[PDB]
């Protein structure tokens, strides 16, 4: 084996999902052609 | 016109979610993710655990492991890799596996079964070396399919079965130690030389059941290092722990006050530091869901065996210690136990171990995760876990035996254009 | 709960003003898969990411089956070179396909 | 009715972008100066399809 | 045996190298997109002979 | 007079160390000749030294 | 390649090898039975 040997239990209530993605922004990646909303 | 060579380093999102499910003590994978030579990636995955509905309520804990894998291509393809990379483009295009043609074959590589019934080779053979180096028990044979088609049902759609917590039944000596070794002699003479050197083949021999049956571990003892790949085995990144909990609801109707009903839900994070990728390959992450092994017909050893010699019941230090492994059978631990069925213990184990106790009032009993009977078949059979054991604890759903839902925070700092790089000539 | 606020506005004519709304959820398919896992036979240029070979070359036209179980392969759309290696997927098991509750795309 | 948050399939490139564009040339011989201006004339139309429509 | 010292003769370019490269054209034609492409096969091949055996 | 020193070295695996030992001159012969004394007649691409061209 | 890269002429005369083995000694290596000079 390697290295990680760690643990993950959180207290409180599971939240629902909130948004696909999403932690970090990079750069663009679509182009329709102007602005959509 | 204008011909780009290089690229600038930036980080992309790689972000996305997560609707699993499985059943209780076999390995599914949760995620998957192609990773290029030179990379840099950083996962963090934040969810929730749930259970089926249990029927009356929570008594005993679950314990949810989460392991992160990194297979190098190179291990995969071998000879046809390198070639291929040598080669640049106008290579050869890589192979393929078949699979069996449904919807739910081929989740136990969390992916939906493509219309043309075939997978890239990498992510079927990089399942295959996770378990065979880490899940199943180091004297068991290995799993050689070559075709995810070759597989049952409850293979394909779940994935493989893994091996109980330790325990004094579930954890026996391999079943091929001896109990006892010849030596040569003459007829009225002996050589108490030759004596000395068998000693000396026994010591190696008895290394390489009960410690060395793995390569990897043999040059350990020397005191030396393996890289995995010398091995060629996969690199554990990260692995994560913890035990799962929840309430109770109470019944208010005619019929039902007076009844509870059990809710396991939990938060748990899985979080990977940043790592170096030096080649091509694949990260995997896989989940496993367990019970601790309690079973309704367990007896201690003393109680369970005759009549009661010095040997058994003195703890005298000289005898323990000087003594060879003994072998009993499953009629000596449990009530219904096959006495055809053998294994082997080491000498005074019954002084270091204690088996739980469940009362004869729980026999049969709806809820509370057991073993309602002694396991049948051979050692491979009884060692690995049946999740049909656990079918009268939690009520009928679509959902299986377990699932969650997860949201995958992941980052990786590569060297590639822009998608506005991609679509423009100049 | 929610509140939109709008501050002090000059109206220069006649006119009028509108106020609208929009519920959305996000596009999640319980048959999507991911692209290197659902075409055939990996290339040089499928799986290598070199940077020479994406910024110089023209978009990719793909179909609906190399990215849906049940995609129809006379719908075709164009992408960009690499974009498989700039986007990720959400997962469904296969256990979720036709449950009520739970906002999918089921085909 | 609405247009679905971008992804993949939501959000393609535009249905009528190219993926080739000739130019006209003579049997045995090219002019060089003239393939450079033919480049400045697809740098103008890719702009007005992917950004200014 | 092993190799000279670097020279002009003990050191010459791998007897592989190219030189010259031909693309599939039209008869009155040409692609000038695929022609952009041409460019980017080439830089990789002569990576893979200069550098990279 | 010469000194090989090799410092400290963690062996991870069973093996063999080697030491080679090659003996070689400059490579001078009696022949050669500059490029541009050799070549016949001088064009403007051998002797201007163009940046744009070369 | 990896990690050498180093010099080694020094100056002097060549004094003759004088004696095979020795720069650190260990333990015995041979017994014949008492001393023998």
């Amino acid at each position: 084996s390697k290295g990680k040997k760690r643990s993950g239990a959180r207290p409180g209530r599971p939240q629902p999902l909130r948004g696909t993605k999403g932690k970090r922004k990079g750069a663009r990646l679509w182009y329709v052609g102007g602005q959509q909303f | 016109s204008n011909v780009q060579t290089g690229a600038e380093r930036m980080p992309h999102d790689l972000s996305h979610l997560g609707f699993l499910a499985g059943q209780i003590g076999r390995l599914i994978t949760i995620s998957t993710t192609p990773v290029i030579a030179g990379d840099s990636f950083e996962m963090d995955a934040v969810g929730a655990l749930r259970l089926s509905p249990l029927r009356r309520g929570l008594a005993i804990d679950s314990t949810v492991d989460i392991f992160t894998f990194y297979v190098p291509h190179r291990h995969v393809y071998g000879e046809q890799w390198i070639k291929f990379m040598k080669d640049g483009v106008n290579a050869a295009p890589l192979p393929t596996v078949n699979t069996t043609g449904y919807i739910d074959h081929a989740a136990f590589l969390g992916t939906i079964n493509p219309d043309t019934n075939k997978i890239p080779k990498h992510l079927f053979q990089g399942y295959l070396n996770i378990y065979n180096n880490y899940f199943k028990a180091p004297w068991m044979p290995d799993r050689t399919e070559a075709n995810p088609n070759q597989l049952n049902e409850d293979d394909a759609r779940y994935g493989f079965r893994c091996c109980h917590l330790k325990n004094i039944w579930t954890a026996p000596l391999p079943p091929e130690t001896e109990l006892s070794r010849q030596m040569t002699t003459s007829t009225t003479s002996i050589d108490i030389m030759g004596l000395q050197a068998a000693y000396a083949n026994l010591h190696t021999d008895q290394e390489r059941d009960y410690f060395m049956q793995r390569y990897r571990d043999v040059i350990s003892s020397f005191g030396g290092k393996t890289s995995y790949d010398a091995d060629n085995r996969p690199l554990l990144v990260m692995r994560s722990n913890f035990w799962a909990s929840g309430y109770d609801v109470d019944g208010t109707d005619q019929t039902s006050l007076g009844q509870f009903s059990g809710r396991v839900q939990q938060t748990y994070k899985h979080s990977v530091p940043r790592f170096f990728v030096p080649e091509h390959g694949t990260m995997f992450t896989l989940a496993l869901v367990r019970f601790p092994p309690t079973a309704t017909k367990e007896i201690q050893y003393l109680n369970a065996k005759g009549a009661l010699t010095y040997t058994d019941i003195a703890g005298d230090p000289a005898l323990y210690g000087n003594l060879p492994p003994r072998e009993i059978s499953m009629k000596d631990v449990f009530r219904s136990g096959d006495a055809s069925k053998k294994f082997k213990i080491a000498e005074g184990q019954w002084y270091r171990y204690a088996p739980s106790y469940v009362s004869p009032a729980y026999h049969l009993l709806e809820g509370f995760p057991f073993i309602q009977e002694p396991p049948s078949g051979d050692l491979q059979e009884r060692v690995l876990i049946r999740h049909h054991d656990y079918d009268q604890c939690f009520q009928s759903v679509q959902l299986l035996q377990w699932n969650s839902q997860v949201k995958f925070n992941v980052t990786v700092y590569r060297n590639l254009p822009t998608t506005r790089d991609s679509i423009m000539t100049s």
